[PDB]
RNA sequence: GGGUGAUUAGCUCAGCUGGGAGAGCACCUCCCUACAAGGAGGGGGUCGGCGGUUCGAUCCCGUCAUCACCCACCA
RNA sequence: UAAGGUGAUAUGAACCGUUAUAACCGGCGAUUUCCGAAUGGGGAAACCCAGUGUGUUUCGACACACUAUCAUUAACUGAAUCCAUAGGUUAAUGAGGCGAACCGGGGGAACUGAAACAUCUAAGUACCCCGAGGAAAAGAAAUCAACCGAGAUUCCCCCAG
RNA sequence: GGGCGUUAAGUUGCAGGGUAUAGACCCGAAACCCGGUGAUCUAGCCAUGGGCAGGUUGAAGGUUGGGUAACACUAACUGGAGGACCGAACCGACUAAUGUUGAAAAAUUAGCGGAUGACUUGUGGCUGGGGGUGAAAGGCCAAUCAAACCGGGAGAUAGCU
RNA sequence: GUUUAUUAAAAACACAGCACUGUGCAAACACGAAAGUGGACGUAUACGGUGUGACGCCUGCCCGGUGCCGGAAGGUUAAU
RNA sequence: UUGAGCCUUGAUGUGUAGGAUAGGUGGGAGGCUUUGAAGUGUGGACGCCAGUCUGCAUGGAGCCGACCUUGAAAUACCACCCUUUAAUGUUUGAUGUUCUAACGUUGACCCGUAAUCCGGGUUGCGGACAGUGUCUGGUGGGUAGUUUGACUGGGGCGGUC
RNA sequence: AGCUUGACUGCGAGCGUGACGGCGCGAGCAGGUGCGAAAGCAGGUCAUAGUGAUCCGGUGGUUCUGAAUGGAAGGGCCAUC
């Protein structure tokens, strides 16, 4: 699934609710564009799976712990 | 979002003043094209405690020459190795480090260009003024071998 | 067998909230020259038959006469 | 713990004991083939075939040992490539497959009811997908409450028809 | 003025009749949705390998003699084209026949149609159930079919036999 | 030549061909939301979709409806 | 270039009649021009032909005013507001143009890798479009869910509720 | 013809009809009045067809309500659409 790795945004519920009423299921999911940027705990760049906002999270949240946790489920950046 | 500009870039401040910039410009060019630096409330001394006091000294007071001043200032043939075919094809002479060079370095290695050549596609022999420019206050040039023999 | 709609100027046809009739093309007379043609002038209505509703009925309603058309419909 | 026993079809045959190896029961371990997670490498269920070492003689070869990948972390090495990164070679720890329930999250109907149907009903119910622990999950108020007060959460009965 | 009210006692346990909801009365549709099986049948594609006794037309192509401006012509020599002639295998399934709790869950006989071809076919692989595959018939899909088979929702629901 | 295997072998189905049309190659397009793969590793004398069906001689009328292509101003008209 | 928006600072502001270019709306004597006043008319731009000007020749705070005279209104020196103008800072649309730096490569070649997929690099070219998403208008029996009555000496046709 | 608009407001001994929904009729009391000399009649027309529920909604009125306290949105009531 794509899913935005520093922010763990996952798919969502919802319905179509207009033409008609109904709660028909379409499918929600967070957009997808990757961000290439720096970390100074790792000698390279680093390129990593985010969505809308996701790049505004890394810009001014603490991601150390999240850096660790993708690797607490084995998860590869 | 709050810089510190590295390069000649934009019209607003200069080499080592903080300037306040969109973040959309400052994501697609001036940051990865490492022409500025964030600010942070705490990158402030990046310029101004870190790079601005030997300016005054380096060629001035412990020194007579700056670091490729005592290289090279006047004009140079070149002195990279070349060697060109019967049809004057080059073979080389402008890659990251095969291009033109007039001060025969040891012991260091580069993995990007500083200079400009009077025309950016070079297939064939002839004459060829190249220009110095990584800086607006330097300014250096260099002949090529005109038959890389 | 059953059904849809019409009937008014020679022919095509208008005119339904229910208010005593009108056009086109012919035609008739005349002009031009002899007819085709061109032009000008002019015309008259059983506005289906008999009943009923109405002040008033071709006009709304019934029913007969007529025409053209539709149709004779499951096993 | 005992003077009698050595599984069943099951006879048949032969022995083992009285006191420590008769028989056997409890605990904690040892040993633990091939297939199966199944994993040195391969396979169409029990078959096929290597790598790297150690040891030794008469050295046309045995005996014994170690070895999936992935992840975390370190070491050693190391492409384009300078610093570095992958890739390469190891080590330490960890998942992986299984009986049962309880149980956490995900994907999720149709039947049926509206005495036809379309929001609604039915129903987060079945079936399915992943998965943990002695329980899972709950949890220490930007919470209720109505000016009086209570002071994390869970279970049982009320609150409620 | 009018209407409704100010004297009938309910409540709790057992015994019973009814009602609602429970599988709600017993057996019982077609059908729907979900989770699977089957492509050794049969269809089609993919790859790799088979089958076609024997007889016919002797053509086409090849080449040289005469010869023309130039061939087509004229005269010999040579030679093996077919969704061609006919006919077993084999395949087809047009007519006749036997069979119908069959020898056969359409098979067996004879005539007939095809018979190097758009022919016929062995082994594997690929495609599947609201899904496949069709020189098409809404034909066929392991004896079952305009939704096969198996397991669940589910003792579904049925003003009905 | 094909077909309702098992009541229809046909006039239906198929076909060189004929017509109408899509497609500039990361083609059109399919199944999958995608991952890929096929078309095709072909390239408008190639490939896709559809109809029509040897050949000969010919082939009138219609843009009201239904779909397409172009014209591009304007109208009805969404989020904003 | 043109819409929706701003007021920041220099300039701009006159028919008639008149000394005479009084913007509007209010103050009132000593205050000021610095990218400004002259020379002032040769050429050019305007004009009510009265006057106004960039530039160039040319210069840097003077000088001017109330009484008076014209005139709704007054003539130093001036706050604020408007019109005409220009530039500066500056939020946000419409349309077209440029660049390179998001994005793209089913462009070249380089390496892991004597790999077809991949990743990153070197280097070009496309280029803020295309792409990807959210909202939104159309188009969509290609596919899908669902409805379309009862009466009648039997239906239809007719007539009926 | 003259005036009048009762094409009434709050009610009601109650009553005929029908399984019910529903329809149809009304003695008689009072409010505010009209015709008339007055009684009396007028509760629309000589009597019988011209339209039927529940629901959301339109309009104006409303200390009946309104959600911790005070408004207001919302609810009801009255009148009509």
């Amino acid at each position: 699934s794509r899913v935005c790795q520093v922010t763990g945004k996952r798919p969502v519920t919802g319905n179509n609710r207009s033409h008609a009423l109904n709660a028909t299921k379409r499918r929600f999911l967070p957009n997808l564009h990757s961000h290439r940027f720096w970390v100074e705990s790792e000698k390279r760049f680093v390129t990593l799976r985010v969505s809308a906002k996701g790049m505004r999270v890394i810009d001014k949240k603490g991601i150390d712990t999240v850096l660790a946790e993708l690797r607490a489920r084995g998860e590869k950046y | 979002m709050q810089v510190i500009l590295l390069d000649k870039v934009a019209n607003l401040g200069s080499l080592g003043d903080q300037v306040n910039v969109k973040a959309g410009y400052a994501r697609n060019f001036l940051v990865p094209q490492g022409k500025a630096v964030p600010a942070t409330k705490k990158n402030i001394e990046f310029f101004e405690a870190r790079r601005a006091e030997l300016e005054a000294k380096l060629a001035e007071v412990l020194a007579a020459a700056n670091a490729r001043a005592e290289k090279i200032n006047a004009l140079e043939t070149v002195t990279i190795a070349s060697k060109a075919g019967d049809e004057g094809k080059l073979f080389g002479s402008i890659g990251t480090r095969d291009i033109a060079d007039a001060v025969t370095a040891a012991g260091v290695e580069v993995a990007k260009s500083e200079v400009r050549l009077p025309n950016g596609v070079l297939r064939t022999t002839g004459e060829h003024e190249v220009s110095f420019q990584v800086h607006s206050e330097v300014f250096a040039k260099v002949i090529v071998n005109v038959v890389a023999e």
